[PDB]
C-alpha cells in the first residue's frame, strides 16, 4: 500500500525533519495530508506525474514538499516547530477512483516535534497478575500492564503470549493519561488487559510478558543528561501462569 | 468549510444513530463519509454525487444540497462502528478533499450476563501501584475520571474474547498512595449498586 | 437566439524540448475570453474577455488549476496516444480538446459535446444522448471502455447538461454587452474590370457579429450560385468580422445581381445593386 | 467554466 | 497524419487609407500542424513587432491565427505576408490587396 517513513518521529525542534512517503505503484495522484490531534484531514498538497497541481494548502514557510520521482515524495520542515506535531497521511490515487472519491492512505507518520529532549523519558512497565476472587466468581482471569512515566506518548503496547503476540481478550486504552496533566510537558502512563480462561492462568507452562514500543531519541540528537540518553527502545514486563 | 459534531457520543448496541455535517461553500458536489479508527488511515463509508438518498446496508447517506447538510444514519449500531467519522466533500475545481474535524462515535457491546465485579490484582513486587479491576459489569455504566492529580483511572474498556462469545467492560485504576483503596477507587464512577465487592 | 460555450485546447510534443507546447482557448459563441500557453512566462490561465476578468482568484485559480491538469493529461495524452498509435518520440504531434454546452432560446439545454482529436483527427466523441461515444478506432475503444468504465460519460453528463450550461448562462448574463449584441454587416459592393467583357462584383460585408452571416447573390430575384465567390467569415482583429462575396457577370448586367445580405443584427435581408 | 477537476486520461 | 496547408488571406482590419494608421492583418486558417511562420513584410524587409492570436481551431479539427502588426498603407510601400509552414515548400508571399 502506501508506504510512510518515518512511522514515528521524535526530534527536538530547529532540526530539519523530512518525512517521505512511497505512493501505491500507478498512482499518479499523491496526496499529503496533515492531521493533528483530534481534527480532520487537511490536504497539504497534491501532486499528478511530480507536479504540485493544488498546494493550497502548505503553510508557505519551513513547509517544502517535492516529488523528485513518481514513487517517492518529500515533505520537509526546516526549523521544525513543535506545532507541526501531527499525523502527517500520505494518501495515493487514481483518477477513476477520484471519481468516485477513493483515495488510499498510509499508516501516517506521527511526529512529535519537541522543544527540548531533555524531556524524553522511556516507559516504566510493570505486569500484574490476576486477583484469584476473579478466577472463582467468573472462572476466568485478567492480567493488566501499566506503562509509566514516559514522553512523549509514542508507544505501542502488546500482549505477548509465550512468545506469540495476542489480540484476543485483550483491550488496551485509546489514549494515554498524563502524570502531571496540567503540564504540557508532563509525561504518560497507558493500561491494557488480557483475559484468558481459568484453566489457561494457572498453567505454568503459559507466559505472559506486556511489550511496550517506545520511540524517543537516537544516534543523531547528542545527550548530555546524566540519565540514560532516552533512545528509541523497547521495555517489557512480563508473568507466569500458577495454579496457585 | 465543514462543520461536524466532534461529540464522542455513545449509544447502545442496536440503536439507530445520526451523524451529520453541514457545510459553508456551495460548488461542493461531492458527499462522502469517512471512517477512522484511533490513528489508522480514514476509509471511506458513502459517497453521494449529489443531492438525494443512498441507502447501503445499515447505512443511509443522505445529501441536502439545499441545506447544505449531508448525513449518515446506521441503524442497528453493530460492535465495530465505534470510531470517528469524518464527512469530506470537494468538486469541479480540485481534487482538494474538505474534511470535516470527526465525529468520535461508541457502541457499547449487550452483556448476555453482566457479573459487576471488583478485583486487585496482585502487584508485582517490582511495581508499586496497586491495580484494581472493574469488569463484568453491563453497557449501561460510565466510568469517571477523578479531581486530585494522584489519582489515575483508565476510561471504559471493553474486552471480547470471541470463541467463548463473552464480552465485560474493563476499567483500570492505580496509584501509590496509602489511601487508595479498591472501596473507594471508583468513587466519581456510577457503578452498579448491585456490583460485587472482595473481602 | 442560440448561444454556446466552447473550451478548445491544442496540445503539442516536443522532442528535444522540456515539455510540450500547450494552449488552451476559451470560447463563447464567437469571442475569446480565456487562453493558456505553456510557452508564456505566465503558466495561468489568461483572460483575453473584458468579461471574464469579472471572475475571481478562486475562479482563475481553479481555471489555471484545471487547464494545468488538462495540460498534464494532455502531456500524458500525447505520451500515452503516441503509444497507442507507436509513435517515434522524435515526432512532434498534435492532440485537440474541444467540449462545451448549447442553450437554444430560452437558454434551456439544448445539446452538449466533448469532441478529441489526435493529429487533426476525430479521435474519440461523446455522442448526442452524452451517454455513449465514439470508436474512431481501437485507440479510441480503449479510451471509451478506460472512460466509460471509470463512469466519465457520467461526470460529463453532468457537466454539460448542467455545470456547462450553468456557467454559460453565467457569461451570457455577465457578457451581455458583447455576447448578446448584434453588430449589423456594413455592406456595399466594388466594381473591378476583370476584363473587357466581364466585371466582378464583390459583395461586402464588414465589422459584424456574430460571424453568422449569410451572402447571397440573386439574378432577377433568382438565387444565383454560379459565378460566385464567398471567403471565410475573417476576424477583423476587433470582434467583429469580415465577408465578401464576389461574382462574375457580364458587363452591363450588373443592375441586373443583387446581393442578399442576412444577419441577426439586420431585421430585414438587406439588398444590394450597382456598379 | 472548465471540466473539472480534470480528465479522464485518454 | 494530415497536413492542412494555411489559407491566407492578408487584409486590413479596417479599409485601407494612405497616410492613416491601421492593422495588417493576416488570417492564416485550416491549416495544421499548429507550427507556422509568419512574417509581415513591408517592401521585402520583415516587421518585427507582429503579433498574433492565441491558437485555436474549428469543426474540422484546422488551426487558424490572425498575424497582425499595426502600418499605415501608402502608395509607394508594399506590403506583404510571408507565411511559411510544413506544408509549404517555401515562404508563400501574399501581396496585400487593400481592394480585397
Amino acid at each position: 500500500g502506501v508506504i510512510q517513513s518515518p512511522r514515528h518521529e521524535v526530534t527536538e525542534m530547529g532540526q530539519q525533519v523530512t518525512l517521505r512517503c512511497k505512493p501505491i505503484s500507478g498512482h499518479d495522484y499523491l496526496f499529503w495530508y496533515r492531521q493533528t490531534m483530534m481534527r480532520g484531514l487537511e490536504l497539504l498538497i497534491y501532486f499528478n506525474n511530480n507536479v504540485p497541481i493544488d498546494d493550497s494548502g502548505m503553510p508557505e514557510d519551513r513547509f517544502s514538499a517535492k516529488m523528485p520521482n513518481a514513487s517517492f515524495s518529500t515533505l520537509k520542515i526546516q526549523p521544525s516547530e513543535p506545532r507541526d506535531s501531527a499525523v502527517y497521511f500520505c494518501a495515493s490515487s487514481l483518477w477513476e477512483k477520484l471519481a468516485k472519491n477513493i483515495q488510499y492512505f498510509g499508516a501516517g507518520t506521527r511526529l512529535s516535534v519537541l522543544e527540548d529532549l531533555k524531556n524524553v523519558f522511556p516507559p516504566e512497565v510493570a505486569v500484574f497478575e490476576p486477583s484469584e476472587a476473579e478466577i472463582s466468581h467468573t472462572q476466568k482471569a485478567t492480567l493488566v500492564c501499566l506503562a509509566t512515566g514516559f514522553y512523549p506518548d509514542h508507544v505501542e503496547l502488546s500482549w505477548w503470549v509465550n512468545g506469540k503476540e495476542v489480540h484476543s481478550g485483550v483491550c488496551t486504552d485509546p489514549q494515554p493519561l498524563k502524570e502531571q496533566p496540567a503540564l504540557n510537558d508532563s509525561r504518560y502512563a497507558l493500561s491494557s488487559r488480557l483475559r484468558v480462561s481459568a484453566t489457561f492462568w494457572q498453567d505454568p507452562r503459559n507466559h505472559f510478558r506486556c511489550q511496550v514500543q517506545f520511540y524517543g531519541l537516537s544516534e543523531n540528537d547528542e545527550w548530555t543528561q546524566d540519565r540514560a540518553k532516552p533512545v528509541t527502545q523497547i521495555v517489557s514486563a512480563e508473568a507466569w501462569g500458577r495454579a496457585d | 468549510e465543514v462543520e461536524q459534531d466532534p461529540g464522542p457520543l455513545s449509544v447502545p448496541e442496536g440503536a439507530i444513530v445520526s451523524l451529520n455535517c453541514t457545510y459553508s461553500n456551495s460548488a461542493f458536489q461531492y458527499f462522502m463519509w469517512y471512517r477512522q479508527y484511533s490513528r489508522k488511515g480514514p476509509e471511506l463509508l458513502m459517497y453521494t454525487y449529489s443531492s438525494g438518498n443512498k441507502e447501503d446496508g445499515r447505512f443511509t447517506a443522505q445529501v441536502d444540497k439545499s441545506s447544505k447538510y449531508i448525513s449518515l444514519f446506521i441503524r442497528d449500531s453493530q460492535p465495530s462502528d465505534s470510531a470517528t467519522y469524518l464527512c469530506a466533500m470537494r468538486g469541479d475545481s480540485s481534487y482538494k478533499l474538505i474534511f470535516g474535524s470527526g465525529t468520535r462515535l461508541l457502541v457499547r457491546p449487550d452483556i448476555q450476563n453482566p457479573d459487576p465485579a471488583v478485583y486487585q490484582l496482585r502487584d508485582s513486587k517490582s511495581s508499586d501501584k496497586s491495580v484494581c479491576l472493574f469488569t463484568d459489569f453491563d453497557s449501561q455504566t460510565n466510568v469517571s475520571q477523578s479531581k486530585d492529580s494522584d489519582v489515575y483511572i483508565t476510561d471504559k474498556c471493553v474486552l471480547d474474547m470471541r470463541s467463548m462469545d463473552f464480552k465485560s467492560n474493563s476499567a483500570v485504576a492505580w496509584s501509590n498512595k496509602s489511601d487508595f483503596a479498591c472501596a473507594n477507587a471508583f468513587n466519581n464512577s456510577i457503578i452498579p449498586e448491585d456490583t460485587f465487592f472482595p473481602s | 437566439g442560440s448561444h454556446s460555450m466552447r473550451y478548445f485546447f491544442t496540445s503539442v510534443s516536443r522532442p528535444g524540448r522540456g515539455e510540450p507546447r500547450f494552449i488552451a482557448v476559451g470560447y463563447v459563441d464567437d469571442t475569446q475570453f480565456v487562453r493558456f500557453d505553456s510557452d508564456a512566462a505566465s503558466q495561468r490561465m489568461e483572460p483575453r474577455a473584458p468579461w471574464i476578468e469579472q471572475e475571481g482568484p478562486e475562479y482563475w485559480d481553479g481555471e489555471t488549476r484545471k487547464v494545468k491538469a488538462h495540460s498534464q493529461t494532455h502531456r500524458v495524452d500525447l505520451g500515452t496516444l503516441r503509444g497507442y498509435y507507436n509513435q517515434s518520440e522524435a515526432g512532434s504531434h498534435t492532440v485537440q480538446r474541444m467540449y462545451g454546452c448549447d442553450v437554444g432560446s430560452d437558454w434551456r439545454f439544448l445539446r452538449g459535446y466533448h469532441q478529441y482529436a489526435y493529429d487533426g483527427k476525430d479521435y474519440i466523441a461523446l455522442k448526442e444522448d452524452l451517454r455513449s461515444w465514439t470508436a474512431a478506432d481501437m485507440a479510441a475503444q480503449t479510451t471509451k471502455h478506460k472512460w466509460e468504465a471509470a463512469h466519465v460519460a457520467e461526470q460529463l453528463r453532468a457537466y454539460l447538461e448542467g455545470t456547462c450550461v450553468e456557467w454559460l448562462r453565467r457569461y451570457l448574463e455577465n457578457g451581455k454587452e458583447t455576447l448578446q449584441r448584434t453588430d449589423a454587416p456594413k455592406t456595399h459592393m466594388t466594381h473591378h474590370a476583370v476584363s473587357d467583357h466581364e466585371a466582378t462584383l464583390r459583395c461586402w460585408a464588414l465589422s459584424f457579429y456574430p460571424a453568422e452571416i449569410t451572402l447571397t447573390w440573386q439574378r432577377d430575384g433568382e438565387d444565383q450560385t454560379q459565378d460566385t465567390e464567398l471567403v471565410e467569415t475573417r476576424p477583423a482583429g476587433d470582434g467583429t468580422f469580415q465577408k465578401w462575396a464576389a461574382v462574375v457577370v457580364p458587363s452591363g448586367q450588373e443592375q441586373r445581381y443583387t446581393c442578399h445580405v442576412q444577419h441577426e443584427g439586420l431585421p430585414k435581408p438587406l439588398t444590394l445593386r450597382w456598379e | 467554466a472548465l471540466w473539472g477537476p480534470d480528465p479522464a486520461a485518454a | 497524419m494530415i497536413q492542412r496547408t494555411p489559407k491566407i488571406q492578408v487584409y486590413s482590419r479596417h479599409p485601407a487609407e494612405n497616410g492613416k494608421s491601421n492593422f495588417l492583418n493576416c488570417y492564416v486558417s485550416g491549416f495544421h500542424p499548429s507550427d507556422i511562420e509568419v512574417d509581415l513584410l513591408k517592401n521585402g524587409e520583415r516587421i518585427e513587432k507582429v503579433e498574433h492570436s492565441d491558437l485555436s481551431f474549428s469543426k474540422d479539427w484546422s488551426f487558424y491565427l490572425l498575424y497582425y502588426t499595426e502600418f499605415t498603407p501608402t502608395e509607394k510601400d508594399e506590403y506583404a505576408c510571408r507565411v511559411n509552414h510544413v506544408t509549404l515548400s517555401q515562404p508563400k508571399i501574399v501581396k496585400w490587396d487593400r481592394d480585397m
